[PDB]
């Protein structure tokens, strides 16, 4: 009985892309980045403290 | 309609400070020549100042009187995003002399930037705060961080705040002369700043070594990480969060006395997405994490002495009843005891963003995680070290000389040991019972 | 300093080797006709006070036996230098008493 | 910005000067002809250290060449890389020194120092922010040294602020090339202590020992030598011209070390070095590196570092390497070798970081160090002269320039306690 | 109103006294010329120190110790010490002559011409003390002086003083490596005298000390002050009751009948752990048992001699500090059960228990240091007949050619005299083997 294949053999890798579930979700480098979702402060009130009719109070 | 200004100075101010905006840059979606693409959201007035056209200009200062590193940006891919006449370089470097950083190369240039700095507050009118880093075992940082400290208090007054230090390393030191920079960095720093935060670089080496595993880091991994500190620590004023914790709610949680002002810094979790599959990282396990002093960003062992203050800003999908749970858990274990007087020290904070991940990052996408800024009576063991250096280059006058020519007069040099040897007896004093 | 440097008074004595043309260094001794000539840069000099020999102590051992050899522990400041030994003397773990409980009890 | 320039005088001083030029020339990617063509825009962005700008587009180098005999400057313009200083700043009489330290500071050398004086003044006026001059010449020779140190002298009556270097080649006692080299170097040396702030001394028999022992090279010719020694010359620099994680300028180096106002001797040693038959079956990384940088041999001082003990030690390593890797190995050094990074100072070794490596090699360091094993060499190198002082004389060749005894009597009184300085700062203890 | 004594003679006890002493006046807060600061804590409260030191009405304090030894070098070192005020300067006598390891010089022929200024010293000193629980004596039997000098001073407190208890603390010479070369004569001829006029023998042999000194002490490069700071740290949970606040007092007087079943059989040695030091304190915490289980290790014990091979008679151990000592019943509890620890069959209970509530103080700091646990115990075990045997045999192992006899006989002590040691010394194993054979 030969030994089995060479080609078969424990491979530190294989031909496989992503050879293991690591890479599949790894981030890309080049990758535009995307806004974030509708998770933030939300805004109305303060409006009122930016315009330029707050001061000459007197 | 709350924005901070940032100080970056030193060659570790500008380059540790590079990390960081980009995970300021990149959370944003802002590209880096200044523009967003078509998609609460776009509001980056927290850290930008949007023109009306689409550009984004941070509200960052940059200082150095080395052209080098302050040439590494604006011939860099970053070069369209800063404004361009903000970046002020100077000519001649201090050449690691807090003297002529202090005293001589430094004022002819100071007039420039306390301009610059005054402009960029007119735009904003709710400002929390200042954060200022700057490496004590530097020179030009020394002397120049410490002026415009300085000036500001005298500047503006009463507006409190937030610096960042990086002391020097516990035991494998870059230069030789950093002891006597250090101190008086510490003595202006000492009654002319907020709060700070011990960031010896020996800290993130084991971090980065014993979480990513990465035997051969380099500086740039290193701010990558204490950027990750910064996002933490603005976390609650850019996103909704049931429980907020502000700039402006520091002093009163985090400053047991006025003089104490100096404590310890630490993130979690530091792992790679190559051991991060067969783990839980569940908030209860990663809750103890960042109090083990393994994993702390300072190398000092909590152990060493007793604990003053906690306060925790936990970001990601936690819930209270777990923290509350795992807070309780700490109050437990007989290994970490609070001070007599500490009855409530703890401070948890819930913001529903999770961290973000720039790409090429080394950390990776996790559920969880924990920042830490905590008061501990161990902060002596590391002044207590500089002490006697300090006096061991004293005794025989060495380099002496370099300071004296450059208009440092003889007398300034014993103060700084006379402060920080009262400093000592100061944290000392507050860890005994009554 | 201590360097080195010239001699440079030539016409004096020896009244021979006075300018014999020969790279025959400055002049000739004489003092008593014999032998070593003058041993084109020196070293300062020295002096019994300059080399004293010093000897490998200055005390005993009682006074290093009973020196007045605080008591090191967890932090309490300075921590005086040692050789380094992991079986370890003062960094490890205590052991705290099992003492008792006065009174008759 | 920041730019600096050099005055190299005498028949050494010049030699050196000829390949430290062509050295440069390679690192900017300049040919002979005084026209860029080189590779990388990093190239030259601090190209304006070291030239001037000229018309059509052509640089020049800020070197002022200084000879009292005609041969040398002569001999230069007419061979390789021959084109590159400007025609007007050479200065050269009609005399010569012929090693009469004497006659190049009195007579002869006195009466030419207008000219050096009127061109040195020249060119630093026009550099935006001088950084400093560096001066290189042989004391064992007369020009450099004697009429050399003058303008060495001199230069500081006008601009006390600038730092200044000297990469003089002290001659040992094993191999004399005169009999003159032990009254024309230390009289040079006497001078050169109340006015150089730093000194690099370089022993001949370190550079024969340094090319046979570890080169593996067997009939070797000057031009061996001299490169070896210009190698030395771009490290000092190197940092000033490329960007990098930590840099430092030829001033931050000046801090940290020296540790006393007047100790500024030093001794300095190049890494690393392998034989063309060795290349291939050597591993070259970080740790291995500082093996050869720290070994005594590779000094290019005669004087053996294990006779003393290092005060204060700097280290620049070229070749892009992590930050990690540089501190730890600086950690075992100190404490591995804490008998020497004394004992009053902690951490005595100073880091830097640049990412340029040498053109053909992958890692190397350049080395600058203060350690008391200099004193060897002010004790031993011509020592005899304490003993053949006493007989007054040679004095004919050199009071023919007004030169009195009391110029000398007076000298080891300013000049006894150098060592009586060193020795010292090598026995205190807290 | 309780006074005791210690007699040192011999260089040995001369360092070793020494190192207990300087601790002293620093856990008594004593300065080196004796003068104590008002500017302490309160002070003055009972009388603590009046066990060792002696008021003189207004100023220093005198403790009660007494200095012997033959050659005027050791003595010399005292009385220039940074300590030269401390011990009063007449009780320091002081001879011409070395005994130089002999018997018969310290003990026929110049150590009968000492014995008279000491013996008057005492006298003097005895006449202060009021509640004398007894008197302490240090000294190395590996010397003709010590052994000459503890010999015949000795026996002669038995007459003049009677029931007096007196401790001697002896450190034997190694099994392997011995100063001298005429070690075993001196103690083999020594526990003669001593043999019926010692109350308490302390097996101390001092290889033993460098084992646990190489085991837990890791000084790779120990000085004698290594060993003193051992030693010196042990007196003082030894007497701690006597000297502090107790649950259960334990005094001086009641030892002999807890710890002498027999007459003759009056051999004892002890066992103390934990050490404080410089690379390991991470001060933080364990329990008792591993204190007491360390107390009754095989290689914890301060003779070179394995209790595995024989059996116990009775026990004593000290702590201090401030806890319940339920712990000590079932720590005690976890003792017997051991099989490797075991009693002889007519030992109903063999262990005694005295606890008192002084923490341990060190010298700043130390070889030992502020520990925090203190677990020393007095107990005997057979054992150490064996490892006699070392003495015994080597002993033997030189009269049969007669090696170095002369030098004995040189001082008028007769050739005839070596055989009683021989015979008494033999009949000593015999109670041993009899003393642990069940019934
Ligand atoms: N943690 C960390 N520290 C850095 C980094 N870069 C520089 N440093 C600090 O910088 C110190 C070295 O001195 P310099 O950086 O040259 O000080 P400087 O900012 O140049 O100040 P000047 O010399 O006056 O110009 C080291 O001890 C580090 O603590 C970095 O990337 N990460
Ligand atoms: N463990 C220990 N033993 C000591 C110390 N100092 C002396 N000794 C003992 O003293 C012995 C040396 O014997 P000797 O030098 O003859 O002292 P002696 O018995 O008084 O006889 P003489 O010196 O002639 O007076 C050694 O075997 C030690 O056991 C010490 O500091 N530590
Ligand atoms: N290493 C080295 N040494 C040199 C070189 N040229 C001359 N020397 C040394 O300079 C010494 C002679 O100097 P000298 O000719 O008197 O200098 P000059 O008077 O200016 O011409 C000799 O001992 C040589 O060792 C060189 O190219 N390289
Ligand atoms: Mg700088
Ligand atoms: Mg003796």
């Amino acid at each position: 009985y030969t030994p089995d294949l060479s080609a078969s053999a424990r491979t530190f890798h294989k031909d496989t892309i992503y050879e293991k579930d690591y890479q599949k979700h790894i981030p890309e480098l080049g990758s535009k980045p995307t806004v974030p979702k509708d998770k933030a402060r939300p805004y109305n009130e303060f409006t009122k403290t930016y315009d330029s009719t707050h001061m000459k109070i007197p | 309609m709350r924005e901070v200004i940032s100080i970056h100075v030193g060659q570790g101010g500008i380059q540790v400070g590079n990390a960081c905006w980009e995970l300021f840059c990149l959370e944003h979606g802002i590209q880096p020549d200044g523009q967003m693409p078509s998609d609460g959201d776009d509001a980056f007035n927290t850290f930008f100042s949007e023109t009306g056209a689409g550009k984004h200009v941070p509200r960052a200062v940059f200082l150095d009187l080395e052209p080098t590193v302050i040439d590494e940006v604006r011939t860099g891919t970053y070069r369209q995003l800063f404004h361009p006449e903000q970046l002020i370089s100077g000519k001649e470097d201090a050449a690691n002399n807090f003297a002529r950083g202090h005293y001589t190369i430094g004022k002819e240039i100071v007039d420039l930037c306390l301009d610059r700095i005054r402009k960029l507050a007119d735009n904003c009118t709710g400002l929390q705060g200042f954060l200022v880093f700057n490496s004590v075992g530097g020179g030009t940082g020394s002397g120049l961080g410490s002026l415009l400290l300085e000036r500001l208090s005298v500047d503006y007054g009463k507006k409190s705040k937030l610096g960042f230090t990086i002391y020097p390393s516990p035991q494998v030191s870059t230069a030789v002369v950093e002891p006597y920079n250090s101190i008086l960095s510490t003595h202006s720093l000492l009654e002319h700043t907020d709060v700070a935060v011990m960031l010896d670089n020996e800290a993130i080496y084991d971090i980065c070594r014993r979480n990513l595993d990465i035997e051969r880091p380099t500086y740039t991994n290193l701010n990558r990480l204490i950027a990750q500190v910064i996002s933490s620590l603005t976390a609650s004023l850019r996103f909704d969060g049931a429980l907020n914790v502000d700039i402006t709610e520091f002093q009163t949680n985090l400053v047991p006395y006025p003089r104490i002002h100096f404590m310890l810094s630490s993130y979690a979790p530091i792992i790679s997405a190559e051991k991060a599959y067969h783990e839980q990282l569940s908030v209860a396990e990663i809750t103890n994490s960042a109090f083990e002093p393994a994993n702390m960003m300072a190398k000092c062992d909590p152990r060493h002495g007793k604990y003053m203050a906690c306060s925790m800003m936990y970001r990601g999908d936690v819930v209270p009843k777990d923290v509350n749970a795992s807070i309780a858990t700490i109050k437990t274990k007989r290994t970490i005891q609070f001070v007599d007087w500490c009855p409530t020290g703890f401070k948890v904070g819930i913001n529903y963003q999770p961290p973000t991940v720039v790409p090429g990052g080394d950390l990776a996408k996790v559920m969880r995680a924990v920042c830490m800024i905590s008061n501990s009576t161990a902060i002596a063991e590391v002044f207590s070290r500089l002490d006697h250096k300090f006096d061991l280059m004293y005794a025989k006058r060495a380099f002496v000389h370099w300071y004296v020519g450059e208009g440092m007069e003889e007398g300034e040099f014993s103060e700084a040991r006379e402060d920080l040897a009262a400093l000592e007896k100061d944290y000392e004093e507050v860890g005994i019972e009554t | 300093r201590l360097q080195y440097l010239g001699d440079k008074k030539s016409q004096k004595s020896a009244a021979f080797f006075r300018d014999t043309r020969v790279s025959s260094c400055s002049y000739i001794s004489l003092k008593g006709g014999v032998p070593r000539a003058i041993p084109y840069y020196g070293s300062p000099t020295k002096t019994y006070a300059d080399t004293m020999s010093k000897s490998s102590y200055i005390s005993s051992l009682n006074h290093d036996t009973y020196r007045v050899r605080p008591y090191q522990h967890v932090g309490m400041s300075q921590k005086l230098l040692e050789p380094y030994h992991p079986h370890s003397y003062r960094n490890r773990l205590p052991v705290p008493d099992a003492p008792p409980q006065f009174s008759n009890a | 910005m920041r730019e600096i320039v050099h005055i190299q005088g005498g028949q050494c001083g010049n030699q050196i000067g000829a390949k430290f030029w062509e050295v440069i020339s390679d690192e900017h990617g300049i040919d002979p002809t005084g026209t860029y063509h080189g590779d990388s825009d990093l190239q030259l962005e601090r190209i304006n250290v070291y030239y001037n700008e000229a018309t059509g587009g052509r640089y020049v180098p800020r070197a002022i060449l200084m000879d009292l005999e005609p041969g040398t400057m002569d001999s230069v313009r007419a061979g390789p890389f021959g084109q590159l200083f400007r025609p007007d700043n050479f200065v050269f009489g009609q005399t010569g020194a012929g090693n009469n330290w004497a006659k190049g500071h009195y007579t002869e050398g006195a009466e030419l120092i207008d000219s050096v004086l009127d061109v040195v003044r020249k060119e630093a006026e026009g550099c935006d922010c001088l950084q400093g001059f560096q001066i290189t010449h042989s004391l064992g020779g007369g020009t450099g040294s004697g009429m050399g140190t003058l303008l060495i002298s001199k230069v500081r009556e006008e601009y006390p602020d600038r730092i200044m270097e000297t990469f003089s080649v002290v001659p040992s006692p094993k191999v004399s090339d005169t009999v003159v080299e032990p009254y024309n170097a230390t009289l040079s040396v006497h001078q050169l202590v109340e006015n150089a702030d730093e000194c690099m001394v370089i022993d001949n028999e370190a550079l024969y020992d340094i090319c046979f022992r570890t080169l593996k090279l067997t009939t070797p010719t000057y031009g061996d030598l001299n490169h070896l020694v210009s190698a030395a010359m771009s490290g000092v620099t190197c940092c000033l011209r490329f960007p990098g994680q930590l840099n430092s300028d030829l001033r931050k180096l000046a801090v940290n070390l020296i540790p006393f106002p007047r100790l500024h001797f030093f001794m300095i040693g190049f890494a690393p070095l392998t034989s063309r038959g060795s290349q291939q079956y050597r591993a070259l990384t970080v740790p291995e590196l500082t093996q050869q940088m720290f070994d005594a041999k590779n000094m290019m001082c005669a004087a053996d570092p294990r006779h003393g003990r290092y005060l204060t030690a700097s280290a620049l390593f070229r070749g892009r390497m992590s930050t990690k890797e540089v501190d730890e190995q600086m950690l075992n050094v100190q404490n591995k070798n804490s008998s020497y990074f004394v004992e009053w100072i902690p951490n005595n070794i100073k880091s830097s970081i640049c990412d340029i490596p040498p053109k053909g090699l992958k890692m190397a360091v350049t080395f600058v160090g203060n350690s008391t094993a200099i004193q060897e060499m002010f004790k031993r190198v011509a020592e005899q002269f304490t003993a053949m002082f006493r007989r007054k004389a040679f004095l004919h060749w050199y009071t023919g320039e007004g030169m009195d005894e009391m110029e000398f009597t007076e000298a080891e009184s300013n000049m006894n306690d150098l060592v009586s300085e060193y020795q010292q700062y090598q026995d205190a203890t807290a």
